[PDB]
């Protein structure tokens, strides 16, 4: 559940007593959002050189 | 479905309320939907190469 609430609208006043707040996107607990950790500083393309038309292949 | 399981509902529990009637025929209507026109140009395995334009599209029932 990150991708469930990440389309949430803050809105730090509530109206009636419905203190809960409302997304446009409420999906499930299958909508694993990736997260990389590492990337320090460094992008993709520094030890990859890729420029504009060639493509790079993934494994996870 | 036979009669007495349409009125009382002794069918799957999905089938919608209206199809309980003994004349209206549990029926699904299974329609195909396009919301994506993409045109390449490439015909096998269409990566890297191609000068493509592709826009989201609608469509109507």
């Amino acid at each position: 559940t990150e991708s469930n609430t990440a389309g949430v609208s803050v809105n730090v006043g509530y109206q009636n007593g419905f203190t809960a707040n409302v997304t446009t996107n409420y999906s499930h607990t299958t909508d694993n959002s990736t997260a990389v950790q590492d990337s320090n500083g460094e992008s993709w393309n520094t030890g990859l050189s890729i420029n504009k038309g060639e493509s790079a292949y993934i494994n996870a | 479905y036979t009669d007495y399981e349409k009125a009382s509902g002794s069918f799957d529990k999905a089938i919608k309320t209206e199809a309980r009637d003994p004349l209206v025929a549990a029926y699904p209507i299974v329609g195909v939907g396009m919301e994506k026109l993409i045109i390449s140009t490439n015909e096998h395995a269409s990566t890297d190469q191609g000068k493509t334009v592709s826009r989201a599209t609608t469509n109507s029932k």
